[PDB]
RNA sequence: CUAAGAGUAC
């Protein structure tokens, strides 16, 4: 999850080679849908983004604090003298076919957190297993073999 | 309520669930160590005496 | 970098959740719902610590 | 698990990881999304539970709900929004993305169709290879908003014999909506033929979004100088008129509206006029965006977003209120220390006049926390109630 | 800066807070 | 750890605890609370 | 094969709306005062201004021959010799709509991928047209 | 803990550059950027490995060994 | 735990060739060639030398599971030219424009003298 | 004839250079061959005779794992899975030795210098650690307090970066072509004017800049690619780019020798 | 913090002032020769102040000194703030930001987002894995997770270097690109 | 094993 309530599982796990690049060949680490910004509202989840690719760029470290006069405008600006377009878009080319993407990507670090939650401690299926001595019905419980 | 009109029951698994584009609408992604725990008896006949056999 | 404030309790770290309560010695009035024959009540959850 | 439809017979395709894996089609019917979910499975134990299950428990079985007699399943998120932008007048379509396209689809006759232009170069329209997904002779005709039988705005929907004659196909069309494609396929060909339908739209729109790319950034929720400059001056002529009727309310020439009180009317009034302010900032910061804007794009598929997500992001976030009222005064007769006592103006009263692009105020983010607190709490105790009432 | 009782900044108020958090910490209540 | 530490909980009237009462400002985080039946009775300083 | 229709046309409009590759124009027959042509045109691929003479023409079919798609599309091996090796930008669509405009106008619609064309005018010389395939070239 | 070996996106090697880094930084009183520059680091991938490492093996190396030889 | 091991994706497994080749009933003169433990790199190379012959009607290539490194290949050519021939065009064709691209490479190399 | 090729920088570590004449599919398999298919030397297996610091065994494995190791002869190695030894012999494999111990009162710092080879290396140029560094000092694997020992032995073997990213010897490659998008395969996102907002990319002086009056070329294909290629330091540059061609020519003609053999 | 009259320039302004800033500046330097000047100073000087809710009531704040103290061409990308028209202020906030708890000062403008998003957050950041002590390799906990690579946060806000977030993160920097790749 | 409690996921 990133640090604006963005969870989200790993669906599959590319390769550097099958990953999208940009024209320095950059790869990003995670790839997340666009869907999941409009209906949540999450701007500060792009604007941290932003700051970040501009601190990483220029190696101060990006004053994100809530209600400073720190705008947009100023972080584009920023990132456009370092040699990008403002808004923080990049022009990648598809992995598979090395072809441009007909449409420029969102693209920058962000911080995120691994979560406790792993699918390895909650995989769990029971065939046949130890029965409850009162109800003769399964257990309950991963940890018991349970139904 | 607990134990008649709802119970817990064998031959049933749950995990993390992941979306894949490539499946169809009717089809479902199993984790191959869930399937080799939930089991299915199948009664043995000349139509399938061949194929249970390699299973076994 | 530990801060403390807690307890060692056969070994388990122990922390104290600070409990919320109404205070003490004030005195408040409520109005009462219709159906009762009350219609204000003035009250004081009166304390000597 | 609410409904019938959120418990279905599905068939085991045996996979080398640790999750449940499902078509993305199915996910609305189960309300599953993929942030952590987790979902049950059982395995029948005889041929009878094992032959009903597959003949009336079967997915394909399911499309239709009888819950309001229209498909509970259809086309969502990324495809969605790619088959917009595949259906578009100006998508065109070379020989190898073409043949790479036509082959995604399983079923495909193996014949390859006639390009929409033929010379000087010969191109395939997005329209044209969609339609081969699509079975042979389903015939659907949906009239917009203004559509004639030549389409100018390109938008309602034309599909002869298969073929899509016009319009850009979006949500009213593929969504899980009464009368549209899924509807007319498994109402005339079957629930099977309209699972395949399902696979072959996925597939094939997939992979052209995956060779197109599709993406969304901060710059999707600027509006340029000009936009901005005008959503602050409607701001200010709302609160020019919040305070004349200040004003008047103030000077006790305000008249109470039939059936309620002086202040009652009072609030009524503003809370009217706020909202309308908001609603057309929003509205001019919509009409700003171009149509290569992503957030308008995924707003104009449907696929996600709406008009209000746009307005706040970009224009203002509106009048926050709590159990229907603006913020009330908590402290005496005031909001908060940081206002003087009796501030019925907007800003005191939990107006937020910035975007999210903007950022908050204090002020203005301690009663935006205020609004979204009231909306978990409400969360939590609708779905106990909801829980109760349905058992 | 060169003025001793020129007004402070919105810049300089953390400069107090840190102070506050060398004498108090996070968990002064629990140890008060 | 340190969110621990500074934790509240308030036993469960006609009130309404569950808000985000004016009062609260600057006393605790407008938002830190569990989303589950704990939802506004469980505080952080 | 053989010409369903031909005729001369002057471009009045030429409308680009919402698009950057496709512009709808509005033509009126040089010869006939009652012939008219609505049409979308991937104008990147063939560029077209307003006060343009195109000469435009339905057919049902390429190949010089007579007729004797139903058949996979083949790209043109050399040496092919077609109707469109004679004009510059060559569609192929469907007629979906024989409207009754009046009494003696009638309209035949037709859709070569999404882009729309009407073709509007006395019956007389539009009865060749009819519901099936066809392919619309036009040179400048 | 320890400096990474190489970097998580593109996979150049910055297990390197540390102490080079921490020298230009201490030594030379360069602001980070520059030293990032200076020891290489272009793409902002290893320019966020290096600048935003936390050596927390010096706090280890504080407790005395539990096996002392 | 249910990860598969990594050499699957280029080491052929037991009892499993590298290619197979399905005839096609769809279209007359086609052939569907399954290719194991193989992915885009080799697949869009080889269909784009496909679609540069001049014999070859259709050509294309997928990938139908990220999971398995196979994908699928459909050819159809021209009455009288066999798929498999056509196959073997497009691959001399690539080897022969590698090896070129390799002698250019060498030869531009050695002309420097800063590396 | 064929694919032409003009290398603008030269380095020990980075090669720019144009590859004109070729297609899109052939220089994207490469820039792929590359990333993922040149076989490396990296060291694969660890015994850990005794471990006192801070760090935990396996995580001392996995940084020496990312140790690159000089990879110039890993053609005259054998692949492990095909060598007739029983776990690991000198045709297959290159024994490496850490052994260090914490006798100084400040901290010591284990580097990838402090690696010895063990095994003959038969006059192989394999197995040593790559120094890049003017300090002389590789990789910063470990730190001891006093008192503190490390003793370990890795066994390396040779792979690909498809097996595990341990042995790619590609790091970033610069790829691109057509900088001033007369191909029109991508469509500007703007606010107000396209060309003023996207920064000119330093390939578009070795272009023509488009005309602004002239139509569409819609015969125009895509070549000319402007590729750098970057070494991690396991082989040089130019062999990176010599051997991920002769890679992706020999995948080539695995499938031709399959096709005629079956 | 207090306000008061300060005839000297005519209208309101804090009691601290430059001086104040820069003797606890000293003592800060020092820590990490000159009289120590700590918190308590501030409270004992009549400085800072201590509010609870109840007396909160009869009192007016300041969100900002610079802002809302001097009596009264603007740059359209920052924010909209009202003056509020009053000069009666009698204390000060010390920062908005401190309204935040400790999970929520981890949060990169949380003035950017919608309110349940930052209650999300603050509920998700306690489950993130880091370093939760230094001293972990001694300690016999049931159960204990640690990065190999924590970073700090490339965007960092003011109140996280009080937490120690940037001595003991619980997270990385990951290279991020927002796109419907493969539909997965 | 049982019971009680706490925290938590959707
Ligand atoms: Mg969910
Ligand atoms: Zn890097
Ligand atoms: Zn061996």
């Amino acid at each position: 999850a990133s640090r604006h309530g963005q969870k989200g599982t790993i669906g599959i796990t590319y390769r550097r080679e099958d990953m999208p690049f940009t024209a320095e060949g950059i790869v990003p680490d995670l790839i997340i849908n666009p869907h999941a910004i409009p209906s949540r509202m999450t701007v500060a989840h792009l604007i941290e983004c932003l700051l970040s690719k501009v601190a990483a760029l220029s190696g101060n470290e990006g004053d994100a604090s809530p209600f400073t006069d720190i705008t947009v405008e100023g972080i584009s600006k920023l990132l456009r003298e370092h040699g990008y377009q403002s808004r923080g878009f990049e022009v990648m080319y598809n992995g598979h076919t090395g072809k441009k993407l007909m449409a420029q990507i969102f693209f920058g670090p962000t911080y995120y957190q691994r979560l406790r939650h792993m699918v390895d401690d909650k995989i769990h299926a029971r065939a046949r297993g130890p029965m409850q001595v009162l109800t003769r019905q399964p257990v309950e419980g991963r940890s018991r073999d349970g139904g | 309520r607990g134990n008649l009109m709802g119970k817990r029951v064998d031959f049933s698994a749950r995990t993390v669930i992941s979306g894949d584009p490539n499946l169809e609408l009717d089809q479902v992604g199993v984790p191959k160590s869930i399937a080799k725990t939930l089991t299915y008896p199948e009664v043995v006949t000349p139509y399938n005496i061949d194929r249970l056999t390699q299973l076994v | 970098f530990d801060m403390g404030g807690y307890f060692i309790i056969n070994g388990s770290e122990k922390v104290l959740i600070a409990q919320e309560r109404s205070a003490g010695n004030i005195v408040q009035v409520f109005k009462k719902a219709a159906p009762s024959p009350i219609s204000h009540v003035a009250e004081i959850r009166s304390a000597l610590e | 698990s609410l409904h019938k439809m959120s418990m279905m017979a599905h068939r085991v395709k045996v996979i080398p990881y640790s999750t449940f894996r499902l078509n993305l089609s199915v996910t609305s019917p189960y309300n599953a999304d993929f942030d952590g979910d987790e979902m049950n499975l059982h395995v029948p134990q005889s041929e009878e539970t094992r032959a009903e299950l597959s003949q009336l428990c079967a997915v394909p079985l399911q499309i239709v709900s009888p819950q309001s007699n229209k498909p509970c399943m259809g086309i969502v998120q990324d495809t969605l929004c790619g088959i917009r932008k595949l259906t578009l007048r100006d998508t065109f379509i070379e020989l190898d993305q073409v043949l790479n396209m036509l082959y995604w689809v399983p079923d495909w006759d193996g014949v390859i169709p006639t390009p929409a232009i033929i010379k000087p170069k010969p191109l395939w329209s997005g329209k044209q290879i969609l339609s081969v997904a699509i079975p042979n002779g389903i015939h659907l005709q949906r009239f917009d908003e203004g559509t004639t039988l030549l389409s100018p705005k390109d938008n309602g929907m034309l599909i002869i014999d298969g073929q899509i004659i016009f319009g850009v196909v979006e949500k009213k069309t593929v969504g899980s909506s009464n009368g549209g494609l899924i509807h007319v396929v498994t109402r005339e060909k079957g629930p099977q033929v309209c699972a395949k339908l399902f696979g072959n739209i996925q597939k094939v729109v997939n992979f052209w979004l995956l060779h197109n790319g599709f993406s969304t950034g901060i710059g999707d929720t600027i509006a340029d100088g000009p936009t901005m400059r005008e959503i602050t001056e409607t701001i200010a002529e709302a609160k020019k008129k919040v305070l004349d009727v200040t004003k008047e309310a103030q000077a006790n020439l305000l008249t109470a509206k039939h059936g309620m009180t002086l202040r009652e009317s009072f609030e009524d009034n503003v809370v009217r006029f706020l909202n309308e302010a908001r609603d057309k900032a929003g509205r001019l910061a919509e009409v700003n965006l171009k149509d290569l804007n992503n957030v308008k794009q995924m707003v104009m598929a449907g696929s996600k977003g709406s008009f209000i997500n746009i307005a706040q992001m970009s224009a203002c976030v509106g009048q926050q209120s709590v159990e229907g009222k603006r913020i009330a005064f908590g402290f005496v007769d005031r909001t908060l220390p940081h206002f003087s006592k009796d501030d019925y103006s907007p800003e005191s009263k939990g107006f937020v006049e910035n975007s999210y692009l903007r950022g908050l105020t204090p002020q203005e983010f301690f009663f935006h926390a205020m609004g979204g607190r009231e909306g978990l709490i409400d969360t939590a105790v609708k779905t106990a109630e909801t829980g109760y009432i349905q058992r | 800066f060169e003025d001793e009782s020129a007004p402070i900044t919105a810049e300089d108020s953390w400069a107090v807070i840190s102070a506050f958090f060398r004498e108090k910490g996070l968990v002064s209540q629990q140890l008060d | 750890t340190l969110s621990h530490l500074r934790r509240t909980n308030t036993p469960i009237k006609l009130a309404k605890p569950r808000q985000l009462h004016n009062t609260h400002w600057g006393l605790v985080c407008p938002a830190e609370t569990p989303e589950g039946q704990a939802c506004g009775l469980v505080k952080n300083l | 094969s053989n010409t369903l229709f031909d005729d001369i046309f002057q471009v009045s409009e030429v409308d680009p709306g919402r698009y950057n590759k496709v512009c709808r124009i509005e033509a009126a027959s040089t010869t006939q005062d009652q012939c008219k042509l609505t049409l979308d045109i991937n104008v990147e691929l063939f560029p077209v201004a307003a006060q343009d003479s195109l000469t435009v023409t339905i057919a049902s079919s390429l190949n010089l021959e007579d007729t004797p798609a139903t058949r996979s599309w083949r790209p043109p091996q050399a040496g092919d010799r077609s109707l469109a090796d004679d004009y510059d930008y060559v569609m192929y669509g469907t007629a979906y709509k024989f409207e009754e405009v009046s009494k003696d106008l009638i309209a035949v619609y037709y859709s070569f991928g999404g882009l729309l064309m009407r073709l509007e005018g006395n019956y007389r010389n539009l009865n060749n047209l009819k519901q099936e395939n066809a392919y619309l070239l036009i040179r400048r | 803990m320890i400096v990474p070996v190489r970097c998580f996106s593109c996979g150049k090697v910055v297990g390197d550059k540390w102490e080079s880094y921490l020298n230009l930084l201490q030594e030379d009183e360069l602001d980070e950027g520059t030293a990032l520059s200076r020891l290489g680091l272009k793409r902002y991938c290893c320019r966020r490995m290096i600048l935003t490492h936390v050596d927390l093996i010096e706090k280890f190396l504080r407790y005395n060994p539990l096996e002392k030889r | 735990m249910n990860a598969p091991d990594r050499f699957e994706l280029f080491l052929l497994g037991e009892g499993e060739s590298k290619l197979k080749i399905d005839p096609d009933t769809k279209a007359p003169n086609a052939v569907v060639i399954t290719f194991e433990k193989e992915d885009h790199t080799l697949g869009n190379l080889i269909r784009a030398e496909l679609l540069n012959d001049r014999k070859v009607l259709f050509a294309a290539y997928k990938v139908e599971h990220p999971f398995f490194a196979r994908f699928k290949l459909r050819i159809q050519t021209t009455e009288g030219y066999d798929p498999k021939d056509a196959l073997k065009n497009a691959c001399n064709s690539i080897i022969n424009k590698l090896g070129a691209l390799k002698t250019n490479f060498e030869t531009e190399w050695n002309l420097q003298t800063l590396a | 004839e064929g694919p032409q090729v003009k290398i603008r920088e030269a380095s020990k570590d980075n090669v720019d250079f144009i590859l004109s004449n070729v297609d899109l599919a052939m220089a994207n398999s490469l820039r792929r061959v590359m990333i993922a298919e040149i076989p490396t030397l990296a060291i694969d297996s660890v015994e850990v005779e005794t471990n006192t610091t801070v760090l935990a065994d396996e995580f001392i494995a996995h940084r020496l794992g990312l140790i690159p190791l000089q990879s110039m002869d890993i053609e005259q190695l054998e692949y492990s899975r095909d060598c007739f030894c029983e776990d690991h012999c000198d045709k297959c494999s290159v024994v490496l030795t850490l052994q260090a111990f914490g006798e100084s009162e400040s901290t010591t710092n284990v580097y990838s210098k402090d690696l010895v080879i063990v095994s003959n290396l038969m006059g192989r140029n394999i197995g040593h650690p790559i120094i890049q560094d003017k300090e002389g000092n590789g990789v910063l694997i470990c730190k001891l307090r006093k008192g503190q020992e490390l003793k370990l032995t890795c066994v390396a073997k040779k792979g690909i970066a498809k097996e595990h990213a341990k042995w790619g010897p590609a790091a970033a490659i610069e790829f691109e072509y057509d900088p001033w998008n007369k191909l029109k395969h991508t469509d500007y996102w703007y606010e107000q004017d396209s060309a003023k907002e996207w920064p000119q990319s330093k390939n578009c002086e070795y272009e023509d800049p488009p005309n602004e009056g002239d139509p569409f070329d819609y015969k125009a294909q895509a070549d000319t690619f402007y590729m750098n290629v970057e070494s991690v330091g396991s082989i040089p540059v130019d062999q990176v780019v010599v051997r991920g061609i002769d890679t992706l020519q020999k995948k080539v003609a695995s499938i031709l020798l399959a096709l005629t053999q079956m | 913090f207090i306000v008061e009259d300060d005839e000297s320039l005519g209208h309101k302004e804090l009691k601290v002032r430059k001086g104040h800033i820069a003797k606890l500046m000293a003592t800060e330097y020092q820590d990490i020769d000159v009289e120590e000047y700590t918190w308590s100073s501030l409270l004992n000087e009549g400085l800072v102040e201590y509010i609870d809710a109840e007396e909160e009531e009869s009192i007016l704040i300041a969100m900002q000194p610079e802002d809302l103290e001097p009596a009264e061409d603007v740059d359209p990308a920052k924010r909209i703030r009202v003056s509020h028209h009053a000069t009666t202020f009698t204390h000060c906030e010390i920062h908005p930001s401190m309204i935040l708890g400790v999970a929520a000062s981890i949060i990169p403008f949380p003035d950017h987002n919608q309110s349940p998003r930052n209650t999300y957050q603050s509920a998700m950041g306690k489950q993130a894995m880091g370093v939760f002590l230094t001293n972990y390799n001694v300690r016999m906990d049931t159960m204990a997770n640690i990065l190999y690579y924590p970073q700090k946060p490339l965007g960092t806000t003011r109140a996280m270097e009080y937490l120690k977030f940037r001595e003991l993160p619980a997270g990385q920097n990951a290279i991020v690109a927002i796109a419907c790749y493969s539909g997965y």
